[PDB]
């Protein structure tokens, strides 16, 4: 059985190899830290072909990325996020998948956040969920192909809202309403939106709110010409 | 840049130079400041009693170039009436505030920005504290003359010009930057009842 | 074509091109261009000697057919010319395998 | 740090020898790629045993978003932490000094240069999306000040006025400000 | 066993690289299963049709695309005619493989190669590039198919770890 | 060229509106009102856009003169010449039947601290609320529909621009 | 090049952009103002250009109350040939060995996915505007203009007369 | 200078042939024909190449000129100036006794769509076919012989250019021509 | 037991010299500092940070002593805050040298005004080294 291979590989082929990606691979922890590209999506698919084989034991999935591309850099394609979505969607009845949001999740990283099993999706206290509008701003080529590029950008927003409504159990027209502007999402209210199931809290809460800053200042007199000094706290 | 527009731009500033209108060209650096002080020291040949119209439009610039324009505006015999159209920077609004008291005119659609002047420092350890002292000396002189022009206190200028502070001439007339606004009287419109 | 005769394997949708070779950037005098012309003279004489042993032609025939202009060759007519002999061993179409089923 | 060392019988690298000794070293700036290796290292030591984790920092500055990824992993784990300072922690690296180990586990060298300032960002484009990213940078500014007020015991109204400008601390003022706990001696 | 399982994900690439991986899957004696994910470009759609007929699957999120051969041409007037005729030979080559594998005539496919056009999952089965829709139900059969073919090599791996210990 | 028609008050807003390009338009605008304040000044519009503070400098300078203002649009006017197309008085805002009218909100810029981002945020929030008050004056449109029109990019034909209130007449009739 | 201005000859050379279109209509404001009876002969030689720049010089030639004459010099690629066909009937001349190319104009789509579909509708509106006006100048059907404008099609000056691009040729 | 030769009806064609340099020669050629349709126009060609689109406009401008034209080849004539050399009136074609003549097809680059390549492939072949049939008229040469001599990228001395039919007379009494 | 390192540096920031200074006193055992060739400002802090009585130097080695350097650009306010940073860093490295050379501090700031170089002879007289190897 493969549990004796787990104790033998960590002695010879995983331990004295100093790479942290190998030791994380043996503990059934698959972490997406790099921005998604042609090298990341084939590496995430190749690790999923191995994990479904040895055991039906649950796998931990951590998401910490800015998606595929930042808004201040070169843009690519958005089809590789669906390829890792549909690959991990069929695993849920074969293997339990635990998904937790660490750091940030820009754009397509929130699509894999809702791709986890129901009752196992989670996020941290200061996470950030972004419903960005993707992708491919470059359209400077021949005008005979832009009419089929209007078909591409319309049907890709349709299947992205269809896959998001299948997990969040919401209406598809509400997904395109959040696609008009880059609206950020608080994880405390994301449980009501349907993206995550719960929010894991630390053992000692020391994040004091800022609602006690409002000291209740009185209204000024009507016969006082107020200055135009800028609001700086 | 297009070289065809240069002779058209040189023609319209020379025709306004006969009508005693000067121009602040772009950022204030050394090449235009010697050209601008040559224009204020030439308009007194026709008459030294009538006012001087100054078109003010500058998006930034250095510190010592704008100080060479500031001292000659308050030294010559005719009054210098500054006119800010468009956008005035921290050195541009200081030129606008350095005009004659009661003759600083503008339009209520401009933007007035005042802050401490930009700068840098490079060298050894004692070179840093030397070049930082002249910036703070330029901080005290720019905030000191603005306290005398606007009539405010010393603490009021340093706490408002600490960062980027954009104003409108509707509210700059209450602080003391612009003395009066220039706008034609509009016809009253039939509003809804 | 320089391999063993009777076993020149090839894919059925490849491209073959025989053109005379060129030289890189050389900046010289009149006698420097003459010695560079002798290097390409030995290039066409050595390349045609390989094609004469493979295709079974003369020395001047391979210079006129192959090493004159930048031409291209398909897979089907190269077997009649003498470049390749057969396809790769074990080749079978997926549609021809469906016809057997 | 390029020659390696030994763990008990074989050759292992110097940063990985302290990984088995539960000591974490951070020498470069906090970027997106090195933060992926740090938060994967915190979960690896948390799964093996439950002891105190030591962090030695040399951060000269970094970004805001990957720094919050390493900060949230300190409170998520069920083990204890202790941040020790040597060299310098500038920008967001000084905030990670006050991440954990508030109950007497913040050490520093007597010649450490400390630095505290408000975070920054840059994103241009449409004017309508400039209001949304301004709300994100405002919500990141006061939340970073609320964590420094609870860890150091300072009032919240003083952190907004002081850390908005440039502020630098020596280890003599870091004791009375509550930023560090103890100062390391010669032994 | 001897089955080959390849995954298809490519948004670009040269047209000549797609024909090489096509015939590299043809001369294999055993069967081949191709799974298309994300997109299928001109280099990737030829790899999708190179598999065994009956085991080709395209997901709903994948989009097949047919593209003309892009090339770079530079030379004299005599050299500009010989390589542009090769573009007519490649356009005859990719329309031939699309005709013999999709049960379609050569005239209707050649009316599609003059303009680039993207295809969906429903148009992939209608044209004949694939066989079944890779939905969530038939994806579970791909998981159990790659589990028996990998455990046939892992059963020998389990005997080598026990012999070394 | 341009100098052969400059004596008859012909203003060409060609090219991108920059700090030096718009200043050449302002400096020649004060010349035409000082020589004769009773005859009209014609301003031609052909520009793909420009700066926010520089493009605003043409509008308030044209309102500084006491004479009449005619504005004509040639080709494309993208959020700087199109705002300057309706800036003239009512009745003398003519446009070509094939000229494109582009409505767009202006851009911004900030590089420094996070408190410097929110200064430039309320600076462009004031400029957005400023032009919506101006554009609703010469168009007789409410503020609800004129804020959403500047949200998305919309290229407008001059057939629907006549009923919108931005232009007044069409040269040629069809 | 100043001797052509007194002979009522303007030069359309190179790719048409915003500063060239402002200079070209500025010469057209002066030549009709000195005389509203004599024609204006234009030598068109352009390999293309912007969408709105070629449309800014098309409408102002229709406002000239005398007719104009257009003569092709060398080549007109998809933007200059539209200026040839918009001339007066009976005044469209061309060189016997020139070249006329008809193609849809170039243009990009940079911005959001909601932005690139609303700006491609303008390009689709520009295709209906260009082919809609070219069909009225050549007298042909609406289908044959939209059929050949997608790909580049070069036209000889001998076959341009029977198609309706030019009216005559100057052989002498 | 150049204006002194302009009033004596002598123009210069120097440098690389561009689109901006093409119409400058055409605009001054029609001005000389409108002034005096009887006086000949002498041109001087020194060009190392050029585009086939703008070079044909110089050939149509000389055919549009009602008066006779005289050509002079000094310096270089590479693939565009040799076509404009023989295109003048027969019997009034002179040159330098050591100038070089290059008869070669024009060049061109092709990129883009698959339908876009085959359009410009037959376009430069139609330019090759039109340049061969035009240059075969004033040379009194057969079409099959003149279509293969332009494929060879070898220059031509003016000694063998006379019996080839491209040129008529050589300045210098035809003894200063060096092989 | 006893750490032995080779000191050789011609450049680098002096802020990294403070990191290697306090790391040498963190060791409980003694330290042997042997300088070879060039000793810059970041290298002389590790040379003076060793144990007194075990700092060796060769006949051809030199020690470079100079004030810190930095690059400042931006708004007017943080230049004044960072001007006190480079001043007190120069006052910090003066107190580092003063614990070994047993000299008054006002004379070291005069030598820290410009670049100061020492040969093998006056290095022993100035207290940066102990003897000649």
């Amino acid at each position: 059985r493969k549990l004796s291979h787990l104790r033998k590989k960590l002695w010879k082929e995983a331990g004295p190899p100093p790479d942290l990606a190998t030791r994380l691979f043996s503990e059934r922890i698959m972490y997406l830290g790099m921005p998604i590209d042609s090298s990341v999506a084939e590496l995430l698919t190749a690790q999923l072909f191995v994990l479904v084989q040895e055991a039906p034991d649950p796998i931990f999935f951590y998401i910490n990325s800015t998606g595929i591309a930042k808004s201040t850099t070169k843009f690519g394609n958005e089809h590789e996020a669906i390829a890792v979505y549909s690959m991990m969607k069929g695993v849920q009845k074969y293997c339990p998948i635990y998904t937790l949001c660490v750091g940030n999740a820009f754009g397509e990283a929130a699509l894999l956040l809702s791709a986890g099993s129901p009752g196992k999706r989670a996020a941290l206290r200061s996470s950030t969920i972004m419903l960005r509008q993707p992708l491919q701003r470059l359209g400077g080529m021949q005008a005979s192909d832009i009419d089929i590029y209007r078909k591409i950008t319309r049907e890709k927003t349709a299947t992205m809202a269809k896959y998001l409504a299948a997990c969040t159990k919401k209406t598809e027209e509400q997904i395109m309403t959040d696609f008009t502007r880059p609206r950020y999402f608080n994880p405390y209210e994301a449980v009501s939106y349907g993206l995550i199931d719960t929010v894991l809290e630390p053992k000692e809460e020391r994040a004091v709110f800022k609602d006690w800053e409002k000291m209740g200042s009185e209204i000024a007199d009507l016969g006082l010409w107020d200055d135009e000094e800028q609001p700086l706290p | 840049p297009n070289p065809l527009v240069i002779e058209r731009f040189q023609g319209v500033v020379s025709q306004l130079f006969q009508q005693r209108i000067v121009r602040l060209g772009g950022a204030v650096d050394d090449d235009m400041a010697n050209l601008l002080v040559a224009q204020l020291l030439y308009l007194d040949s026709v008459d030294n009693k009538r006012d001087i119209t100054m078109y003010v439009n500058s998006p930034g610039g250095s510190v010592t170039a704008g100080m060479a324009v500031f001292d000659t505006m308050r030294h010559i015999r005719p009054d210098v009436s500054t006119c800010c159209i468009g956008l005035a920077a921290s050195m541009g609004a200081f030129i606008l505030a350095s005009g004659q008291a009661g003759k600083r005119y503008s339009l209520p659609n401009s933007r007035i920005m005042i802050h401490q002047p930009l700068g840098g420092a490079q060298g050894q350890a004692t070179d840093i504290e030397i070049q930082a002292n002249e910036i703070l000396h330029h901080k005290l002189t720019l905030n000191g003359y603005l306290a005398q022009f606007t009539g405010q206190s010393m603490e009021t200028i340093t706490k408002d010009t600490d960062r980027d502070f954009f104003m409108s001439p509707q509210e700059a007339i209450e602080y003391g930057l612009v003395d009066a606004i220039i706008s034609k009287p509009q016809m009253l419109q039939s509003r809804e009842v | 074509s320089a391999g063993q005769k009777g076993h020149r394997y090839s894919f059925p949708h490849a491209k073959i091109s025989t053109a005379p070779p060129v030289m890189n950037r050389v900046f010289g005098q009149a006698v420097d261009a003459q010695l560079q012309a002798n290097e390409l003279d030995y290039a066409t004489k050595y390349y045609a000697a390989i094609l004469a042993r493979s295709t079974g032609k003369d020395l001047e025939t391979c210079q006129k057919q192959y090493l004159s202009r930048k031409r291209y060759f398909s897979v089907k007519e190269a077997y009649e010319e003498g470049l390749v002999d057969k396809l790769v061993p074990g080749f079978m179409l997926n549609r021809f395998r469906k016809m057997q089923k | 740090c390029r020659p390696p060392g030994q763990r008990q019988s074989e050759w292992v690298d110097l940063w990985e020898a302290y990984t088995y000794q539960k000591v974490v070293f951070i020498k470069e700036a906090i970027t997106e790629d090195v933060a992926n290796n740090m938060i994967a290292l915190t979960l690896y030591l948390d799964s093996l045993d439950q002891k105190r984790i030591y962090y030695w920092l040399n951060v000269p500055g970094g970004d805001v978003v990957p720094t919050l990824a390493l900060y949230d992993t300190m409170q998520y784990v069920r083990s204890k932490t202790a941040t020790v300072c040597y060299g310098l922690c500038l920008g967001m690296g000084g905030f990670l000094l006050t991440a954990g180990g508030e109950k007497g586990y913040r050490f520093a060298m007597p010649h450490s240069i400390l630095m505290m300032h408000h975070p920054s960002g840059a994103s241009r484009g449409q004017a309508s999306e400039m209001h949304i990213e301004s709300r994100e940078l405002v919500r990141m500014r006061d939340y970073l000040s609320l964590l420094t007020s609870n860890a150091t015991g300072q009032p919240y109204d003083r952190v907004i006025r002081e850390l908005s400008r440039n502020k630098w601390m020596d280890p003599k003022q870091a004791i009375e400000y509550g930023m560090i706990d103890k100062v390391l001696t010669t032994p | 066993s001897k089955k080959v399982f390849m995954i298809i994900n490519s948004f670009g690439g040269s047209v000549g690289n797609g024909i090489t991986v096509h015939d590299a899957l043809q001369f294999i004696k055993a069967g081949s299963l191709t799974l298309a994910l994300g997109v299928a470009a001109s280099a990737a759609s030829l790899a999708l049709a190179g598999g065994t007929i009956g085991e080709r699957y395209v997901t709903e999120g994948c989009h097949t695309m047919i593209h003309q051969p892009e090339g770079g041409l530079n030379g004299q007037a005599s050299d500009i005619w010989i390589d542009s005729q090769e573009i007519m030979k490649i356009r005859l080559d990719v329309a031939e493989i699309y005709s013999l594998s999709t049960y379609r005539p050569r005239h209707k496919i050649l009316r599609d190669l003059d303009r680039d056009f993207y295809l969906t999952a429903m148009e992939t089965i209608y044209y004949g590039l694939a066989d079944e829709i890779a939905t969530n139900e038939v994806m579970h059969s791909i998981v159990e198919m790659t589990n028996q073919v990998w455990s046939y090599h892992d059963s020998k791996q389990e005997r080598l770890l026990e012999s070394r210990a | 060229p341009f100098g052969l028609l400059l004596r008859q008050r012909i203003v060409f807003l060609g090219g991108e509106v920059e700090d030096f390009g718009a200043d050449a338009i302002i400096s020649q605008l004060l010349l035409l009102d000082s020589q004769d304040p009773t005859k009209d000044i014609k301003i031609f519009i052909n520009s793909p856009g420009g700066s926010v503070t520089a493009g605003m400098g043409i509008y308030d300078a044209m309102m500084l003169c006491r004479a009449d203002v005619n504005t004509y649009c040639f080709g494309l006017a993208a959020s700087m010449g199109a705002f300057l197309l309706g800036a003239g008085k009512r009745g003398k805002r003519n446009s070509m039947p094939n000229s494109r009218i582009m409505i767009h909100q202006p851009l911004g810029g900030a590089s420094g601290q996070a408190v410097d981002i929110e200064i430039q945020a309320k600076e462009i929030m004031y400029h957005k609320a400023n032009l919506n008050r101006i554009m609703a004056d010469y168009c007789q449109q409410p503020l609800s529909k004129i804020e959403e029109d500047t949200d998305r990019d919309r290229y407008m034909s001059p057939l629907e621009a006549k009923e919108y209130g931005l232009i007044d007449h069409i040269i040629g009739g069809e």
